[PDB]
């Protein structure tokens, strides 16, 4: 059910091949190749949208309507 | 089903949960058409800010008695609550381009939404062209066909996804109708 | 001199020719046309970004991606 | 004089009706010239975000733990101060004029980014990201456009904009 929480699944994609800052996050196997630089990342987190946000997304609204 | 996050999606804890190295080589061969699918994913979530705001705007301007003071997206609270649900919804249809299958968005954020909408009073006709946009926005970041200068990813055809995703925005659209 | 208060002009362009909601914020009587359904607004307002705005988009930086616009001149 | 005032009096100015047929008698290309600035106001958000996103991506280590990016409150305040500085040159742009830009924003400015340590070659390179951005909504060339606009010649606003840009450039880099 959709459960009112307000939270959604934050994917974050972190291909990160020739990136000097090591991995460290993910533990389980290696793979021997590209796929160790590279790692998908999710997390239940509850959206928050702040009230600057919603004051810019008013100004451009204002801006960009007409009629 | 992607097994190292079942719990991210009952939303049972809040811990990150990781996919990388040799569980990252087999998540792309569980899906189908994996590296292409994590490209288009990341396009769509790094660019939510965006594709929400232009959304919301969008079906705005099409319609300015929105933000008028007998409109739903009226005062900094409403509106902050129509933005967030735009980023839930596009959150949920990234999971679902991810893991290549709708249950957990008709599951987790589609079941009870409309009824949800209609106590309150969320209008269905503007929620529909919110989700139109984000839709419209999704697909171009997914089938870009600029040159291979303005592209992240090695140029290639990935028109295929763009409808993939394009039927996971429907299902919303169904939904909430 | 820049005064560190962190507030600088924030501009509305209002185009709202035809606009059924009524004008009722001028203050200097009428053009006689299309300027009476017009305006630009000004304020001096202090610019705030809050951390968990900015979590927010360090989520989306971190990634490397672009929008439609631009080269793509990242190395990662 | 109200706009001045404005950026010695606490409350907004409102110029329409006849107030803003005045404005435009005694500023350049009135009616295109506030085309211009709206094309970049109105897109301020995805200007800044764009900019800052691609400083970062094409140098990570700002968001490194030594980088001067790290951290909410600082990417906060880098955020926000790429915000005030295209507000100050649409504000140029709207009133034709660089002496607000010069001496609200630019004077002193360099000094205290130099105090600080906030980066002089990345912050040149946020600022001239938004430079672009902001010469293709005045000719309405980005990728976002403005559907209805009567057509021609932005060109002269498109160089003035970027003057302004420029300044900023000179001031901090
Ligand atoms: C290369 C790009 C980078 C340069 C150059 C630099 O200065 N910093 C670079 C990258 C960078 N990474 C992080 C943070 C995280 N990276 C990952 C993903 C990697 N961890 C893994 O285990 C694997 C693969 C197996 C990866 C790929 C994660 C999970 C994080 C933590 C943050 C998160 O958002 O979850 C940063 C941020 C600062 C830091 O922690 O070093 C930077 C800038
Ligand atoms: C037409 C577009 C609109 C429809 C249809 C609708 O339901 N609302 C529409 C517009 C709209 N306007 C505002 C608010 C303001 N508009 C102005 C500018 C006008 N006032 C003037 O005096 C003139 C010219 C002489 C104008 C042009 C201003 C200053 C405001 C107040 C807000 C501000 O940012 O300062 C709204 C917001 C809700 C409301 O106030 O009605 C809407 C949605
Ligand atoms: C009000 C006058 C008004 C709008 C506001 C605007 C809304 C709108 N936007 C699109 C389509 C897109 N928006 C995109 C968003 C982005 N591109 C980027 O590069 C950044 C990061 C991000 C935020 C701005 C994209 C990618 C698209 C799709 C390509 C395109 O331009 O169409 C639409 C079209 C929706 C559709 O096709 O049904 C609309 C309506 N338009 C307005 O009129
Ligand atoms: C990191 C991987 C990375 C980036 C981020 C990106 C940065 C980048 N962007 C430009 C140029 C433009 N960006 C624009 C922004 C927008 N256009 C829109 O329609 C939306 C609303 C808004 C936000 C995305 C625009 C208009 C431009 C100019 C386009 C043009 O000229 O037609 C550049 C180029 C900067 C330069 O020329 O100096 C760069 C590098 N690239 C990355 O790799
Ligand atoms: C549509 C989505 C895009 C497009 C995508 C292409 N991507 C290609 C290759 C490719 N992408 C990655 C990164 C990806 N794999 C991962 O494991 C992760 C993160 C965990 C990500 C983000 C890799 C590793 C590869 C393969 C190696 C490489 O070529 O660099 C690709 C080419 C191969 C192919 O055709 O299958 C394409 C076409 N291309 C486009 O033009 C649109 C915009
Ligand atoms: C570069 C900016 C553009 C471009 C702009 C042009 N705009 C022209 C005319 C025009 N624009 C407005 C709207 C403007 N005036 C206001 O008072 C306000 C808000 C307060 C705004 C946003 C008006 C009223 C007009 C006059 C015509 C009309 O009645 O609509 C224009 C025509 C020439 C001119 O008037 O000088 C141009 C060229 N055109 C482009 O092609 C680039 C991309
Ligand atoms: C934006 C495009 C809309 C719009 C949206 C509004 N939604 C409001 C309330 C609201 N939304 C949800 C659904 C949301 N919560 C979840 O947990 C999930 C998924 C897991 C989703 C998608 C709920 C449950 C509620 C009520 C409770 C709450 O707000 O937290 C809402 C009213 C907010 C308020 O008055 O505080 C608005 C304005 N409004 C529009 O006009 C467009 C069409
Ligand atoms: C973003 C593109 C940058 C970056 C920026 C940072 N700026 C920081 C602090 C800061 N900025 C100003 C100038 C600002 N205040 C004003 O009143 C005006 C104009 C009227 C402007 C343009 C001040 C005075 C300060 C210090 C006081 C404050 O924070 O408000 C800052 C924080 C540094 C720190 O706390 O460590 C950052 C990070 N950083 C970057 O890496 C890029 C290049
Ligand atoms: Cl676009
Ligand atoms: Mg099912
Ligand atoms: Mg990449």
């Amino acid at each position: 059910a959709m459960d009112k929480s307000a939270k959604a699944p934050v994917i974050t994609i972190f291909d990160h091949r020739g990136c000097s800052r090591a991995p460290k996050e993910y533990t389980g196997a290696k793979a021997g190749g590209k796929d160790d630089e590279m790692m998908v990342k999710a997390q239940s987190v509850k959206i928050e949208v702040s009230t600057g946000t919603a004051e810019g997304v008013l100004a451009t609204s204002l801006a960009k309507m007409t009629k | 089903m992607l097994d190292a996050f079942s719990r991210v999606v009952t939303n049972a804890d809040s811990k990150a949960a990781y996919v990388g190295g040799a569980d990252l080589q087999a998540l792309k061969k569980f899906i189908s058409e994996g590296n292409k699918r994590l490209d288009s994913v990341n396009s769509i979530v790094s660019n939510a800010s965006c594709i929400v705001s232009d959304a919301v705007s969008g079906m705005i301007c099409e319609n300015p008695s929105l933000i008028s003071p007998s409109g739903n997206c009226y005062t900094n609270r409403r509106m902050a609550a129509c933005l967030r649900d735009g980023e839930i919804i596009l959150r949920y249809v990234s999971y679902a381009l991810l893991s290549g299958d709708a249950s957990v968005l008709e599951d987790r954020c589609l079941n009870g939404l409309k009824e949800t909408y209609s106590s309150l009073g969320v209008p269905a006709n503007s929620n529909a062209r919110a989700v139109s946009i984000m839709k419209a926005c999704a697909v171009a970041f997914v089938n870009n066909t600029a040159s291979q200068k303005k592209l992240s990813t090695p140029q290639g055809d990935c028109s295929g996804l763009a409808s993939e995703v394009g039927g996971y925005f429907d299902k919303v659209t169904a939904a909430i109708s | 001199a820049m005064d560190k208060s962190a507030k600088a002009p924030q501009i509305t362009i209002f185009d709202h020719r035809g606009c059924s909601r009524a004008p009722k914020e001028s203050t200097g009587g009428k053009a006689g046309g299309q300027d009476d359904e017009m305006m630009v607004k000004v304020a001096s307002t202090k610019v705030t970004v809050s951390e968990s705005d900015a979590a927010k988009k360090l989520q989306e930086f971190i990634t490397f991606e672009k929008g439609i616009d631009g080269p793509f001149t990242s190395k990662n």
